[PDB]
RNA sequence: UCAAAGUUUGAG
RNA sequence: GGAAGGGCACCACCAGGAGUGGAGCCUGCGGCUUAAUUUGACUCAACACGGGAAACCUCACCCGGCCCGGACACGGACAGGAUUGACAGAUUGAUAGCUCUUUCUCGAUUCCGUGGGUGGUGGUGCAUGGCCGUUCUUAGUUGGUGGAGCGAUUUGUCUGGUU
RNA sequence: CCACUUUAAAUCCUUUAACGAGGAUCCAUUGGAGGGCAAGUCUGGUGCCAGCAGCCGCGGUAAUUCCAGCUCCAAUAGCGU
RNA sequence: GUCUCCGUAGUGUAGCGGUUAUCACGUUCGCCUAACACGCGAAAGGUCCUCGGUUCGAAACCGGGCGGAAACACCA
């Protein structure tokens, strides 16, 4: 029992949007290099509690 | 009378319409039905259990709404004291609707055919299946049990099981102990046996046909000792009934338990049935268009050309169209129109500014073509066909031809 | 929210300010004539009243 | 396994005289597909054979009759040698040449047989239904075609045809035989083969 | 110095 | 736990009292009914409870009609005065200028967008605070440091007498 | 892309003239971002549906688990199944 | 066809001419239970198959009606 009807039914209805335009982005080794960069040589901070690369509050 | 009858399918239709829609957000509704031959107390007890579980539910808003529902549908039974005859049909809950309108409903009534289909719920919405599944299924067949012992007549729709009349007999013994009379006693015995055959088939008559014209869309017989047979293929059982002789089922068993026997053995038979009458409507509709004549017509534009003019004999439809009657209309001047228009045609259109005078013309809500057709081919022309997509000869209709045209009455020449 | 057909909404007010109004008239250039009539404490003209526009007064010559 | 072809003639069909028709009278069209696609301006009806049911109405309309739907067997869409158009005349497959041998075609007329034989004599390209070389030759491998194709790509097989219409030679060729026989000689043969 | 005592929303 | 020990409470019993359940009424629920009969709370721990004894008000409900109490901004709107407020008389329930006909008016209020507010006895106590109530009116509860366990934990918080 | 070289004859590399980059370009993917397991309690839609999820699970109207946008992470001329 | 018997609240049955028509189950309404069941207390409910007769009086006794069920249908 059950329908094999609505199938689609959110993928459908989403809210379609575009997927800007920002740039190229580095790659091969220059993307490692700026990678590397900032781990450990621009913030080197004073901890504070723990860190978060895509924390967002 | 029939006017009536049209009447409160109409009702029902309606009210199932309303029903599907309703919805209620948080609480359950209480789908119910109750068939011809329970026992309401039955039904009671089953309600106060079902009550009393309810008050664990651990949710608020459903459990208090379950239990209001429960407590109402009991008292609908209440002023019942015998279940109706064709069955009873509640549906208690809490529906939301616009105007942010929380409001209890309790909607009970005896269906007008007598259904065979009992049914108990709660969920989120009400269950109208069982319901739209006995106005679609109007097909009544007609069943015969001929057997040695006995007979037995009687109707059937989707899932209701009729016993019309009855009777059995005793017939001679199979042999005669002497050697001259074995013939005679034989000739006898033949004679007896065929008088009940013709019996039956008088009967059938008296029974199955109404006004010089057949009941019953098919004619089941069953049995065993090759008597269904014997009744089939004689020159006593009406040819107009004969015609409509649909199987001759070899069942054990006789009478009463004999008839559900022959039914499930007839079940796929009476189902090619409504597949092969569609076949053979569509075909005629072809034939017009194979040979020139003329008296066909396809594409709402000239269908419905056609039924407003000098009509259409036979109006056929794709059971579900899209295809949707909006009434259009105009801000300031007042002038309106009304269009057919397509699931895309009908969802987003920039055509309809009314031009001429320079204004946004607003098309007020639809009315669905297959419903438009269902109230008001009668003043027309007639005999509102639905046909499926499941025969080649149906799909080719659906498929090219649109799901929509008719045989007409005579030829006509359309133009543009 | 399903609104009635025949009930309908109710149109309120539109005003209408005929430019700069006229109440008086030009006699010899110097001198000038009134032409409708003033309150005792315009009460202007109706089609049979004379009816205030602040102070609510209201008179009739029958 | 059963699928239709639409051909229209493209003597017989005059989009301008007629205004349309077939338009007008097709259920596909009136269904609200794309059927038939005409116009008043622009040579030649066109149809899809794709959307088009095969209702035969529209064959009887067309006030010329220009309009030719036929049924053609499924595996037939495969082996398509040559189709000129859309709407147009399809052959499927093609004579196999063996060289040593006379290869004898038979068969009514009208049944692609000259198509066959301007395609064998080179000057036609084979479209294989499409409207290439390596794709085609590609498409005759483990047949005798791809070595026939591939003799006339490289070294270029002289394609001499003996035609049907004999009587518009006359109307061509001037002088006498014995002239026109040594003018055109090239085996040096002449006296054997009169 | 031993009577009877069965069951428990699918609705998180 | 329809397992054993202790030990206790008239929201437990015993002994008794006064009863309630019966009647008429008063009032609260649930039902049915209804335009609407607003709604919360359903074992103790909902049901003369919401300090809820509603004529109106309360009021939420329904059936009608007024009103803005739509801040501020950016603009458009700025004077050929944007376009707040008005006795008639018809209408209206109404001595609502609410509307139609007509008055004339603050004179810089306005109207329209958008941003955006604001209110709401609207929804959500299963999104929360606070406050109650209940567990639970009983004698119960906790970590430190030591000891016991790989540990969850345990001991302290205990055989006994006592209250 | 001229020319050598290559080679049986070529191609390819190789060498080599001449043209040949502002990133709108000569545009790097594939998988994931609740835990195992690197990495969003972000922002929209859905409402135990559609769907995800090897396992534990997510989804029943504030979804870190769905469909999308943004960011982030892993490996990278490669990465999934 | 014959002869026999039986037709009584929703169901199954008692009923000796004067009965409030008996019993059991079912139903409804209280309680008991958190709920239900079990349990407890209450209540409702017979067209006595139909019609006619006898009788002071018939649910029964007697007649015919419509239903329903057993036994017989053998000797050639
Ligand atoms: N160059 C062309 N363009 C369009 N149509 C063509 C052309 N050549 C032939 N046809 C069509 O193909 C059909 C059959 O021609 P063809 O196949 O050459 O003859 P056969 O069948 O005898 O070989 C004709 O009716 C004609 O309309
Ligand atoms: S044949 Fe019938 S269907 Fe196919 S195109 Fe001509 S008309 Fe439309
Ligand atoms: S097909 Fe026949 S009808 Fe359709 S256009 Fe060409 S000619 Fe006119
Ligand atoms: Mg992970």
């Amino acid at each position: 029992h059950g329908s094999l009807a609505r199938v689609g039914k959110v993928r459908g209805q989403t809210l379609k949007v575009a997927k800007q335009e920002k740039k190229k982005k580095r790659t091969g080794r220059a993307k490692r290099r700026m990678q590397y960069n900032r781990r450990f040589v621009n913030v080197v901070p004073t901890f504070g509690k723990k860190k978060g690369p895509n924390a967002n509050s | 009378s029939a006017a009536d009858r049209n009447v409160e399918i109409w009702k029902i239709k309606k009210l199932i319409k309303s029903l599907e829609a309703a919805r209620g957000n948080g609480t359950s509704m209480i789908s119910l039905i109750i068939p011809p031959k329970d026992q309401i107390s039955r039904v009671a007890k089953m309600l106060a259990d079902e009550f009393g579980t309810a008050s664990n539910i651990k949710s608020r808003v459903n459990r208090l709404s379950v239990l209001g529902a429960i407590t109402s549908v009991q008292q609908r039974l209440k002023l019942y004291n015998k279940v109706p005859p064709n069955g009873l049909v509640v549906y208690c809950g809490t529906i939301v609707t616009e105007e942010g309108k929380e409001k209890k409903v309790n909607i009970d009534f005896e269906p007008f055919k007598p259904i065979n289909t009992s049914l108990y719920l709660c969920d989120n919405k009400f269950h109208t299946e069982a319901l739209t599944a006995l106005l679609s299924d109007d097909s009544k067949f007609g069943f015969i049990v001929i057997d040695g012992s006995g007979a037995l007549f009687g109707t059937l729709q989707g899932n209701t099981r009729e016993v019309l009349h009855k009777f059995t007999v005793d017939l001679p013994k199979k042999h005669g102990r002497a050697a001259q009379s074995a013939l005679r006693f034989a000739r006898l015995r033949m004679e007896k046996r065929h008088n009940y055959v013709r019996k039956v088939a008088e009967t059938a008559v008296q029974l199955f046909i109404s006004g010089d014209k057949v009941n019953v869309a098919g004619l089941v017989l069953a049995g065993s000792a090759d008597f269904k047979t014997e009744l089939s293929q004689s020159d006593m059982f009406d040819q107009r009934l004969q015609s409509k002789v649909l199987k001759l089922v070899d069942i054990s068993y006789g009478g009463e338990n004999g008839f559900n026997q022959a039914i499930e053995l007839s079940t796929e038979v009476l189902s090619n049935v409504k597949f092969i009458q569609e076949k053979k409507l569509i075909g005629r509709y072809f034939d017009e268009i194979s040979q020139d004549t003329g008296k066909y017509c396809f594409g709402v534009e000239d269908t419905l050309k056609a039924l407003e003019m000098g009509a259409v004999e036979i109006l056929i439809v794709y059971e579900n169209l899209d295809i949707m009657r909006y009434v259009l209309h105009c801000q300031g001047t007042e002038e309106e129109k009304i269009l057919y228009l397509t699931p895309e045609q009908e969802k987003d259109k920039s055509h309809f500014t009314d031009k001429e005078t320079g204004q946004e013309h607003e098309l007020i809500e639809s009315m669905p073509l297959l419903e438009w057709f269902a109230n008001n081919y009668k003043k027309f022309g007639a005999t509102l066909e639905i046909v499926t997509d499941k025969s080649q000869e149906g799909s080719q209709f659906v498929k090219g031809f649109g799901g929509i045209g008719g045989i007409l009455r005579y030829r006509v020449d359309f133009q543009g | 929210k399903s609104y009635t057909t025949p009930k309908k909404n109710k149109h309120k007010r539109k005003k209408v300010k005929l430019a700069v109004l006229k109440y008086y008239k030009v006699d010899e250039n110097g001198k000038i004539s009134r032409l409708r009539r003033e309150c005792p404490s315009f009460m202007a003209s109706h089609f049979d009243r004379h009816y205030c526009g602040k102070c609510c007064l209201t008179y009739c010559f029958n | 396994k059963l699928t239709r072809i639409a051909i229209v003639n493209h003597d017989k069909c005059k989009p301008k005289k007629c205004r349309q028709e077939c338009k007008k009278s097709c259920p596909v069209v009136r269904m609200g597909k794309l059927c038939i696609e005409v116009t008043p301006q622009s040579k030649i009806a066109w149809i899809s054979e794709t959307l088009c049911i095969g209702c035969g109405i529209c064959i009887k309309k067309c006030p010329f009759g220009a309009l030719s739907i036929v049924n053609l067997p499924s595996n037939l869409e495969k082996e398509t040698t040559h189709r000129y158009c859309a709407n147009a005349f399809k052959l499927h497959r093609l004579p196999i040449p063996r060289p040593g041998e006379v290869l004898g075609l038979v068969g009514t007329n009208g049944i692609g047989k000259s198509t066959a034989l301007k395609i064998l004599a080179g000057k036609q390209k084979p479209n294989l239904g499409k409207y290439d070389w390596q794709e085609i030759l590609t498409y005759f491998r483990g047949s005798e075609l791809q070595n026939y194709f591939t003799k006339i790509l490289e070294d270029d097989l002289k394609a001499i045809i003996k035609p049907q219409y004999v009587d518009q030679i006359p109307k061509a060729a001037k002088g006498t035989v014995g002239s026109i026989l040594d003018r055109k000689d090239e085996t040096k043969t002449q006296a054997i083969v009169c």
